[PDB]
Order: C-alpha cells, then structure tokens, then sequence
RNA sequence: AGACCUGAGUGUGGCAGGACUACCCGCCGAACUUAAGCAUAUUACUCAGCGGAGGAAAAGAAAACAACCGUGAUUCUCUCAGUGAGCGGCGAGCGAAGAGGGAACGAACUCGUUGCCGAAUCGGGUCUUACAAGGCCUUGAGUUGUGGCACAAAUAUCAUUGUGUGGUUGGUGCAGGAGUGGCGAAAUUCAAGCGAAAAGCAAACCCGUUGCUGAAUACAACCCUUCAUGUGAGUAUUGAGCCAAAGAAGGUGUUAGCCCAUUGAGCCAUAAACCUGAGCGCCUCAUGAAUAAGCGAGUAGCACUGUUUGGGAAUGCAGUGUCAAGUUGGCAGGUAUUUGUCUGCCAAAGUUAAAUACAGAGUAGGAAGACCGAUAGCGAACAAGUAGCGUGAGCGAAAGUUUGAAAAGCACUUUGGAAAGAGAGUGAAAUAGAACCUGAAGUCGUGACAAAGACAAUGGAAGUACCUCCAUUUCAAC
RNA sequence: UGGAAAUGGGGUGCCCCCACCCGUCUUGAAACACGGACCAAGGAGUCAAACAGACGCGCAAGGGAGGAGAUAUGGUUGCCAGUACUUCUCUCGUACUGAAAGGGAGAUGCAAAAUGCAUCUGUGGUGUGCACACGUCAAAUCCGUUUGAUUUGCCCAACACC
RNA sequence: GAUGUGGCCUGGAGGUUAGGACGAAGCUUAUGGCGUGAGCCUAAGAUGGACCGGCCUCUAGUGCAGAUCUUGGUUGGCGUAGCAAAGAUCUAACGGAGAUAUACUCAACAUGCAACGUUGGAUACUGGAGCGGGGAAGGAUUUCGUGCCAACGGCACUCGUA
RNA sequence: AGCUGUUCGACUUGAAAAGGGGCAACAGAGAACCUGGGAUUAUAUUCCAAAAAGAAAUUGCAUGUGGGA
RNA sequence: AACGUGUCGCGAUGGAUGACUUGGCUUCCUAUUUCGUUGAAGAACGCAGUAAAGUGCGAUAAGUGGUAUCAAUUGCAGAAUCAUUCAAUUACCGAAUCUUUGAACGCAAACGGCGCAUGGGAGAAGCUCGUGUCAUCCCCGUGCAUGCCAUAUUCUCAGUGUCGA
C-alpha cells in the first residue's frame, strides 16, 4: 500500500517553468526535485494499485458442476472426441477401456509399466514423455519450469 | 528437501550460499566400477590425495591425483590437469567433481567409517 | 520508667523507571472532505497526541434474552440487515439487537457478608537429603481479624477404625515415547566423432528386431585462379539397455530418472520440561468414601450541564447538587406519568482456557504464487537507511562486477617520456580485453555514389533516367 | 541456361501538375491563439460493493447459498488453498394491502342468504390478433403442387375496453 | 457519439501441436511477398549465443507523438559568449621527454611552435588598518619529507592545500 | 626508672552551625618559569642530563639539625 | 568550386532490448516463540600476519569452550599433523569472555573529569636486616540515585498525640 508514495513530494507550483507534479524535497541527491507520486513518474505509484480483496474465487451452481462432469464423462466414451483431444488411442482394445481389478495388487513400477503396454495405453504415455521441455517465457523463472501433455487417466475404485 | 525443493529461488540460494561442510557433499564424484563392487557405494565426496580420471570436458580421459578441493570455486585441482600461461608457467585447471570418477580412495579411519555406514549390502 | 498511636533515620532482602508497540486496553482528539454554498450533521467516537500489557488482549459465569412448547457465562462466524427497526438541516447520510445454522467448550471458581469456630493464620529461624503446603521454636505481624466449615450442582460435621487416593506437598530415582540433533536408499557418463549420416525416409496403427540412402563434390562478399584458415564443452540426435514405494522442480561447460546432490524404511544420541492404568517404586505430607440469619451505599437512582449512541419525553458515561430501598425488597421488560398484575434476574468485590486479532511488530523455522523482473518489484537484487543534503526536526539516491566453460586476464618484439599504437600470443569466439553478454534508437566520422541553383524542407499523383546482394516467370516450333 | 531475357517490387534524382503546421479549445486556426529540439524506456476508465437492463447457462413454483462439518484426505515436500459429499437452517420468490389494530383474492350454475347453496376437464366477457383445421377464389405450374387473398372454428403471445 | 468484427498486437495460465548448437530470443534492412488496414510471413546478417513459434480457451500493471508529462542519454546554438577589478614582468644558466625534433633540394631565416620548475641578476608591487608575525570561532592532517602527474587547481605546470 | 598533677596530637560526651544537590566565563575572578641552544624535514616558556646551557619558583609527604611543648 | 543535402557500406558516441535473477511483493502454516537494574534497545571506540568499507567479535576481540562432522582455508602468506582426538574446516549449543556508554542509578560533563566507604596492588623516600615494611603520589575491584514494599535474633529515635508511672 505504501509503494511509490514514501516521500514528502510536494508540487512546486506554476511560477517555476516546470510541470505541476509533486517533486521530491531536499537536496544533495540526484532524486531531489525529481517527479514523484505519479503513475507516469519514475519511482512513483502505479495506477490503481492491486489489492488482495479482488474476486479471486467463483461460485458455481452445484447442479451445473454435476452437469459438466456428466458431459465430460459422456465425451470420454466417444473415440473420435478422444482422438480430437490429442490422445493416441489407436491401439487400445475398446472405449471405454475397462480392465480387471487385479492391477491394484501391483507393487513394482515394472509390473504397472508392463500392464500399460498390454492394453496399449503406453502410446499416450510415450506422447507425454516426448513432450517434456522447458516452459517458454517467464513461468520457467517461477516454479513452473517443465511442461508436458496430460496422458491417460487411470480411475480406481478407492484410494488403494 | 535438502537444497532441491518446490522453490527454484530457495533451492539455488541453498546451493550457492552453502557452508563449507555442505559443499563437501555437493562436491562428490562417482566411484569406479572396481570400487563400486568392492565398497557397494555409488559415489563419495572427493578429498585431497584421491586419484581421479576426467570423464567429461576437454580433459576427458586424463588421470591424476587430487591436489586441492577448493570448495569456494566449486572445483577440484588435479596434478596432471594443467595448462600454460602467457609467460610460460604452468597453472592448474579446475574441474567440477561430477565430471570425474574416483579410481583410488585415500583411506583414513574417518573415511572408512563413511564407507562402512554408506555400504548398501 | 514504660507503653502504643502517629511519624522519621539507618542496616538487610527485593521491586519500578527504558526498549518494543502490527494486533489489543484506557484516555485525548482534528481538519481536509461530503452535503454541489454552510453552521447541525459527515469524515469520525477516525488521524495526530498521552498512557499500559500479552502471546494475544479485552470479555466472561445473568440485577441476561424473551413473551415461546420457552432459551441459558464470554468470544467469534453466516444470517438477522443497508433493514416497511430506528437516528437525521427526516437533507446528505447514518444504523444495531433477540431468535436460527455453526466454531469453541471436561468451564467453572474466589472473597466480602450471615451463622458456627476462633490464631487452628502469616512471615522469620532451625531440623528432616527439603528457603517442604512437614515438625519444632518465635512477639515478630496479626483479635481495628488471619484462617476453617456450611450456603440451591446444597442439605449436616467431628472425632474413631479399617477401606485407598493424590506423580499439582516436599525429598529421592526409575521407565517408555514424543520432540530435537546426527546418520541413512536405485539405475548408462553405455555405443556411434565430428563442416557435410552423432542425419533421414518408408505419410493413423502394423509392417519396422525390416528395407531404403546423401542436390553440404559446403561456405567464406564484384568474379577467376592459386595459397591459407575455420568448427569449445554432448544435458542434442541415433541405437541398445537399466531403476522407479525414488520422474522431485537444484547442481554440473548445450535440453539429464540412471554424472552429483536430493527423494524412503530405518539406526544412533538425549539437561530440564512435555506425553504415558491422572507412567512406575520408596520416604514424608495431605486427603475422599462407608437453625435460624444475612448476601457488596455518597452505591443505585433523581436534577442540571456536557458528551456519546440507531436508542427516539434521554443508549452508556462524566462533573456538581441531591441522595435510597431492603415488612412480597430491588433491577430489567426500547412513548413520559400515577396506579396494579405478570415475566426474568439479583448491581454497586475478584480470577478464569478455547474458538477471535496481528491493518507498517519481533524469535525459531517451513510451504507457496495465473505477481514484478533492474526507470519494474521494498527507498535499498550492490560496503542502503549507505553516499550526499539540512543548524535542526528530517530528507535521501545512483549503482546487476552479466568477460570467459576455464584467467587461459594478451609472455615476447618494435615505436613512444608515458598513455598507448603496430605486431605476436590465449581462447570456439577479443567486434568476449576487465565495470568487458547482447549492443537498439538518436547524433556524429569516414569511403563510395546520387546529384542539386536561389521556389524552407517534407508530402501527393503520374511518368522517366539510372541502380538494384529483391521476387517471380521463360528459355523450342516452347 | 547466361554476370540473361522479361514482368513486378524496392532506391535515388528529374520533369509537368497538385499540395498552408501538427495536437488542442473554439461559431470560426495555416494563424500575430496555447503545447510542440531529438531518441529510448515509462505514462492515464482500474478493483470492490448495491441496483437495473440486454445477452449466455442451470433449475423452476421453487431457486440458491453462506458459514460450517464430515472423509476420499487421520493422506501426501508438492500436486491437494483444488475436487468430491451434506444441511428440519438462512435468504429471495409462490400475495397483497392498511398509519395501525388487522384483514386477505377461482370459475360456472341456481339464486338474492349482512360468511347463501350445488358442481369442479378449466381461457370471467368483448374487439383486434401467430400457427393449425375446414373450405373458397386468383395467379403460376415441370400438373406432383406453390403463393397470395379470403370464409368459418379455435384462437397462443400481446393490445384495448369492461 | 454508439455498436460490430473466426479483426490486429503484448505479458502470463489451462490445453494441443511444433521448432532450436546444421543456431532460440533480441537486433539490423533499397529482403521481398501477403493483407484496404492494424499487422503477418519469408530472405540476408560478412548479428547473436539458449531458448521458443502456431492454434483453442483463460487472464491482465495489454498498444503512445505531444500532458510547461517522468527518468536517462543526445543535440543545433558553438570552437561561439566569453576566461578584461586587485599595475608586471625581463634575462641567463641549470633541470626536464617536453628539442636546435626535416624525404629530396638545401649555409644559417623563410619547415618543432608555444609553454614549465629552481637559482643568480634586473625591474616592480604590498607600504606596519600589509598578499607581515601570532590567536579565538570554524575547519581537522590542509603541517613535514620523498615520490608522482590519470583525474583536479575553469590557461598551464616538470609545480600543488592534487 | 616508676607515682600524682599537667601541655599538645591520636581513640572513645554534644555546646552552635537556619535556608537540599549541582551546572553556567578557554576575554570577568584565579593561576608556582624564563632566558640560552649547533634542539627538528616538521614541536617547543613542552625537547637539552652531571659542568643537566642553566638559573629559579612552588605544592604534598617525610628525615635529620636548631628551638619550644 | 566550397559549404551544405540525400543514399549505401564500415566505424564512433550512447547503454535501450532480449535472455539471465542468492532480490522484492503477496498469501498460508508450525511453536515448552516475546527484551531490560543479573544493566536492554540504541549510540561510540577497538579487534586480522596482511584489513578502507562491510561482516563477525570485545583487551580471551574476523574469536575461547563443548558437541557433532572429517581435511581444509585460500588474494598472498603462515601452519605440529596429514590426522581417534588432543590444533583442520564447517554446523549447532549447554560452558565462558564481553572496552566507553546508554533507563544509567556516587557527583558531573563539548571534562575519556572529581568523590565518600571498604578491599586489594605497585611503591628507587624514609625507617629495618639487596631482604622486609612503607608516608605523600599512583593504579584496580566492590558498595554508594530516587521512590516504594517487606523486614530488624526484634536496631536507633521524635511529638504541649493518647496514657501510665
Ligand atoms: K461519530
Ligand atoms: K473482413
Ligand atoms: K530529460
Ligand atoms: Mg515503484
Ligand atoms: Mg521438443
Ligand atoms: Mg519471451
Ligand atoms: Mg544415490
Ligand atoms: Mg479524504
Ligand atoms: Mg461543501
Ligand atoms: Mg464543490
Ligand atoms: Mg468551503
Ligand atoms: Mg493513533
Ligand atoms: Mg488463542
Ligand atoms: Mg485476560
Ligand atoms: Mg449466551
Ligand atoms: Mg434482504
Ligand atoms: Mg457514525
Ligand atoms: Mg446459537
Ligand atoms: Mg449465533
Ligand atoms: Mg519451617
Ligand atoms: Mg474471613
Ligand atoms: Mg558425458
Ligand atoms: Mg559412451
Ligand atoms: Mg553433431
Ligand atoms: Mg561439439
Ligand atoms: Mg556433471
Ligand atoms: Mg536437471
Ligand atoms: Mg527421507
Ligand atoms: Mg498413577
Ligand atoms: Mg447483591
Ligand atoms: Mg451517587
Ligand atoms: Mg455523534
Ligand atoms: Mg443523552
Ligand atoms: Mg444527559
Ligand atoms: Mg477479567
Ligand atoms: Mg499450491
Ligand atoms: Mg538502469
Ligand atoms: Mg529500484
Ligand atoms: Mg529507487
Ligand atoms: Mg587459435
Ligand atoms: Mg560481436
Ligand atoms: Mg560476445
Ligand atoms: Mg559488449
Ligand atoms: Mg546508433
Ligand atoms: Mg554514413
Ligand atoms: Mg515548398
Ligand atoms: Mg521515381
Ligand atoms: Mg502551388
Ligand atoms: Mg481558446
Ligand atoms: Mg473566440
Ligand atoms: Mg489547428
Ligand atoms: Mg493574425
Ligand atoms: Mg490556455
Ligand atoms: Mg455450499
Ligand atoms: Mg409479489
Ligand atoms: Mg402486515
Ligand atoms: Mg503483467
Ligand atoms: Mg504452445
Ligand atoms: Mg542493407
Ligand atoms: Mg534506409
Ligand atoms: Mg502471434
Ligand atoms: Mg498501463
Ligand atoms: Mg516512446
Ligand atoms: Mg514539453
Ligand atoms: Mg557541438
Ligand atoms: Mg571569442
Ligand atoms: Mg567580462
Ligand atoms: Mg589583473
Ligand atoms: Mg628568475
Ligand atoms: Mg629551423
Ligand atoms: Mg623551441
Ligand atoms: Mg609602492
Ligand atoms: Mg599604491
Ligand atoms: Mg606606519
Ligand atoms: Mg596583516
Ligand atoms: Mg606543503
Ligand atoms: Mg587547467
Ligand atoms: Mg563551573
Ligand atoms: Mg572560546
Ligand atoms: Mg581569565
Ligand atoms: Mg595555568
Ligand atoms: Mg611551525
Ligand atoms: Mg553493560
Ligand atoms: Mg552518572
Ligand atoms: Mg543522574
Ligand atoms: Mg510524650
Ligand atoms: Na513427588
Ligand atoms: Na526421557
Ligand atoms: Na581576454
């Protein structure tokens, strides 16, 4: 809230042949007499400084949220819609792809990786692996360094 | 976690402002296949009087003895890894420890304790 | 003489003062502004000012709501509600409460008074392993009253005896855990070497664990010879493997699961405190169970004034005056009075955890971000509250050291007083040579060329002369 | 098949014609009206709350929270401050009027009771009014029709009188 | 002034699909092509050295010629205005890189100028209310010796309170 | 050498002394040194060493001598 | 001709842009988390072989001690050992040190000043047999502000206060 306004910074008036903008008081410094407090002044306050009580979050009708999930599920059973989203499902046996319950007994990633090859889900997994790269732009400076595609979603009956 | 975490800024700060003892672990090199089988340890921190061979860089394939672990320039000094200055004197060239491989270990009573507790068997 | 009342001196043992102050408690307290003027009002019971605490503070166990089939300390949240409440030059504007759904909650206790006792009390010595909640002593303090018992969650208590409880009586010493600190995991530096195959094509999938193969005989500035020089490091590509309860995001000379560090079970060590049949023994000390009377006085009210409140014949408060009741008493029940009925509660003494705040605070740590990216973001990415300015209160910058992978930071020759120049070297690259990545615009120098009177120059439209490191097309009866 | 022939584009000069300096206030600017040396970087309708209308979406005489809780999650560095689930509540509406005390809306028929009776598949009535259904004319038809008008019935949405 | 635009552009996010050490971003242009335009794309770099494009959706500190706008840099004026109070210096020698510094021709002048410090002479000024000798306030190493001449002493220095 | 009494200083009964503690002058008050030097690159009434170049003046303690107690 | 103008190639001046980011801002969480007369916060001096600033520290001064950890630090130099340790270096913390000040509190203050008590120390004069002792002078420690509370092996007092002898 105080950024760009931490100065005395009074305007000089009209008699002196300068623009009527607040100027930093004092002397003996390169900043003395410099423009201040303005969104157009170097070191000044930005126009309409951002606040934390912006509306960050949204309400969605409970029925409308369930409608969206229902529509997304129905779309996942259409092979042409899955292909149009970018998934490599050209070798999977059936859509929707249903597999037996025994995968929940796996303990080693080696077993799970073998299962993904049997049902031909490994092609979409491989599409994700080849797409890993450094993110373009400023986001890599933040904690968003790497990007990749989505890949298949495996749905289990519980948290086991 | 140690150094590496969800913040790149915090991870890099933890690395480049590391104290001397943290730098020792960061300046580790892999053991040779002969030493890996003997001690069941993947890698060890490099120390003086160790024998290493350069595996990556211009000096790749050059063997020598570690004469200094600078730990301030993040390099190790090898006796046989050097070059000539303009005036004709020989000056050492610094190599990052992760680009070399330890072929002979300088064994002390403290160094045996590290190898014993790092044994994977 | 002496006493005890009042008040001094000194010795002995302690405490206060200052800092912080974001949030919190008490006081004090504006104006700009809005009302399209302005004085009530508003801003605002806000800023500034003066005091005082803590990890929170304050509040808190009904002299409370309600008017119901009733609820039940405090605090906070949604809602009540920007309100058919109310306050207001009834203008601008302002503006709550009960109920209801919830958070929290082992939530309750102490004194005074009244009865019955009465020094059983407190300090100070001394002893018990002990400044014991213990024993003994003590006129020292206290009868101008310290303690004990019983007062609606109640209905005897006080000796006895056995029953057995307290780890919050005090000594003494014995465990487990949590918490801290240290330690502690996998798998290629695999194969192919360099300007041009460490590259591709077989166009969903499969064929393919296969077949096929070079329009780079490269390029280096008018072009034609000839002679030289030129490709940093493989986290790239391709092929073949491997780890994953670990793909996790950092480092390493180019983009890394397998180069390094990380990422897990687990191991070791511990002042006290904390948790554990209120953990478990011993000594010591405590301790449970099987008849009437009162209840807080310059207080509450009331009057005047002032202030505050939505509170309106007055919501709280302050000053002064005046000042109760307790013989069905008193207070509240949101229009003043006088009556009489009802309902709830019992002021004027005190303590108390949590749920809540941290709107410019600190300590020890952590997790992050659809944020900024060196004129931005804190004033401050840097020897920044620094340099500098002002008598002073105060004011207050500019600045990325970003060369390179490594200093390998230009030996040596030659001219020069030197600064430097010319060569020569390092380096993939000095046009990367030390405030050294990239190196824009504007302005300027130089060489080449175009020309051009004085129509300020620029501009528009059409042509033409000359140029063109530009594009496209055509090149046989096409 | 070449330092090439064309066409287009680009550059510079020249000729003939045109051609007042931008931005601004103003009835009126080329103005003897104001701001205007150059370049770089920066620089101004934003966020929140109340209401309304248009448009999108869900549900509909009902719609929807919010706060909070429960457990997938008593889990995970993180993803996960998300997503999934719940509410005898609250709120906006289905009813409005009066200053208040307080009252509180169907139709038809039979009848005129100061709370009248009966029935319940029903626009209270009238005029104007989409579509649709019966026809009826006109024109054009590739002879299947279409494309206009109009009668009658019902009239939807609306509008106007009651 | 209103509105519309499978209208253009910028920083980020969720997706998708690509590119880069055989050279990303940025930058440069008589590099042309496309679009009415905002702009897009290609070519070249005898530029650079590591990231980044397209499309759908989401999002915002999202587009500059001017505000006597802000900050940095530059610029014509311009080698211009000027550097004119306090009278003043001359000479030889020494010192110094600061010279007597030269293709031909050429005896010297007409082709190395102008400027410094010290010492000795000369001349002059201050004229005891002094550019004399000591102190307070203020300043705080400016004092002294040696060395040194990048910056500074608005000309100069070999000198200096540098 | 002791005893009584006595003078004066040290150790243990109480006349009289009203009015707390401090700062404020480097030009007022106060204040015991001043010449010579061949003694410096730079300090000097500040340095000089036995012939102090030297000549003094002043405090505070002591010792001895002289004289009183 | 010369100035001047325009274009292109190459240079200079000038530091924008891009990439880079151990910084900022914002949100959230976890606690045996809250200073000081037992002298704090702040301010001032000083400390390294070499050391201006900054950082750390206090005459034990870029640090003492103790636990871990295991061979450095590093511009140069120095350094017993090449290290179970007693001496590497880092990290943490129980033991210590901690100059002048400052609420600052013996009295003052543009004064590194001046006291009163009580402990010491050094004393080349003097006395004593170079040893002892030591006047004046000098150095160091501790106590010594004001107020308030409690207290006194039951300390010393005051009052034409109230009594009692
Ligand atoms: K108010
Ligand atoms: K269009
Ligand atoms: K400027
Ligand atoms: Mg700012
Ligand atoms: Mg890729
Ligand atoms: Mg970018
Ligand atoms: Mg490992
Ligand atoms: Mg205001
Ligand atoms: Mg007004
Ligand atoms: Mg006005
Ligand atoms: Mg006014
Ligand atoms: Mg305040
Ligand atoms: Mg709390
Ligand atoms: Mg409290
Ligand atoms: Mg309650
Ligand atoms: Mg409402
Ligand atoms: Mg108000
Ligand atoms: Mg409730
Ligand atoms: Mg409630
Ligand atoms: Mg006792
Ligand atoms: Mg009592
Ligand atoms: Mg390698
Ligand atoms: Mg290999
Ligand atoms: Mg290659
Ligand atoms: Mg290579
Ligand atoms: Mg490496
Ligand atoms: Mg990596
Ligand atoms: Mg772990
Ligand atoms: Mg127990
Ligand atoms: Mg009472
Ligand atoms: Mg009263
Ligand atoms: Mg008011
Ligand atoms: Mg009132
Ligand atoms: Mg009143
Ligand atoms: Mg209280
Ligand atoms: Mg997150
Ligand atoms: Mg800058
Ligand atoms: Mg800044
Ligand atoms: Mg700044
Ligand atoms: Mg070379
Ligand atoms: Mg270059
Ligand atoms: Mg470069
Ligand atoms: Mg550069
Ligand atoms: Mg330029
Ligand atoms: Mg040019
Ligand atoms: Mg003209
Ligand atoms: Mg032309
Ligand atoms: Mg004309
Ligand atoms: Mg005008
Ligand atoms: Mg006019
Ligand atoms: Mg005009
Ligand atoms: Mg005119
Ligand atoms: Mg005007
Ligand atoms: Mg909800
Ligand atoms: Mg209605
Ligand atoms: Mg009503
Ligand atoms: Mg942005
Ligand atoms: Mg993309
Ligand atoms: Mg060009
Ligand atoms: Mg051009
Ligand atoms: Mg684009
Ligand atoms: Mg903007
Ligand atoms: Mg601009
Ligand atoms: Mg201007
Ligand atoms: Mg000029
Ligand atoms: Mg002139
Ligand atoms: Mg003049
Ligand atoms: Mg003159
Ligand atoms: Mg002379
Ligand atoms: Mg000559
Ligand atoms: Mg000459
Ligand atoms: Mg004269
Ligand atoms: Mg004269
Ligand atoms: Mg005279
Ligand atoms: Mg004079
Ligand atoms: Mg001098
Ligand atoms: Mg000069
Ligand atoms: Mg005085
Ligand atoms: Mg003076
Ligand atoms: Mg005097
Ligand atoms: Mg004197
Ligand atoms: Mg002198
Ligand atoms: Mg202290
Ligand atoms: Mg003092
Ligand atoms: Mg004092
Ligand atoms: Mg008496
Ligand atoms: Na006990
Ligand atoms: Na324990
Ligand atoms: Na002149």
């Amino acid at each position: 809230r105080l950024s760009g306004m931490n100065h005395s910074a009074h305007s000089w008036g009209t008699g002196r042949a300068v623009a009527r903008i607040p100027r930093i008081s004092g002397g003996g410094t390169s900043t003395s007499g410099a423009g201040a407090f303005g969104n157009m002044c170097r070191g000044g306050r930005m126009f309409a400084p951002t606040k934390i009580f912006r509306r960050w979050h949204r309400k969605i009708n409970l029925h409308q949220k369930r409608f969206a999930v229902v529509s997304a599920l129905a779309a996942s059973s259409v092979p042409s819609l899955v292909m149009s989203r970018g998934h490599q499902i050209g070798n999977v046996p059936e859509v929707p792809l249903v597999v037996e319950d025994s995968i929940q007994g796996y303990e080693k990633t080696k077993e799970a990786m073998a299962f993904l090859k049997a049902i031909a889900a490994i092609d979409d997994v491989n599409r994700v692996n080849d797409s890993r790269e450094i993110r373009a732009g400023r986001g890599k400076m933040r904690n968003r360094r790497y990007v990749a595609r989505r890949g298949p979603m495996l749905v289990m009956p519980n948290n086991k | 976690a140690s150094i590496k975490c969800g913040s790149r800024r915090k991870a890099r700060r933890a690395h480049f402002q590391a104290p001397s003892h943290v730098r020792r672990v960061l300046m580790s090199a892999p053991l040779s296949k002969e030493l890996r089988a003997k001690y069941n340890v993947r890698a060890m921190p490099v120390r003086k009087d160790d024998e290493v061979i350069v595996k990556r860089g211009t000096f790749k394939g050059r063997e020598g003895k570690v004469t200094a672990c600078y730990r301030l320039k993040w390099v190790i000094l090898i006796d046989k890894v050097n070059r000539e200055k303009a005036n004709g004197s020989t000056v050492a060239v610094g190599i990052h420890p992760s680009n070399v491989e330890i072929t002979k270990l300088k064994l002390t009573h403290h160094r045996k304790s590290i190898l014993e507790r790092k044994d994977r068997s």
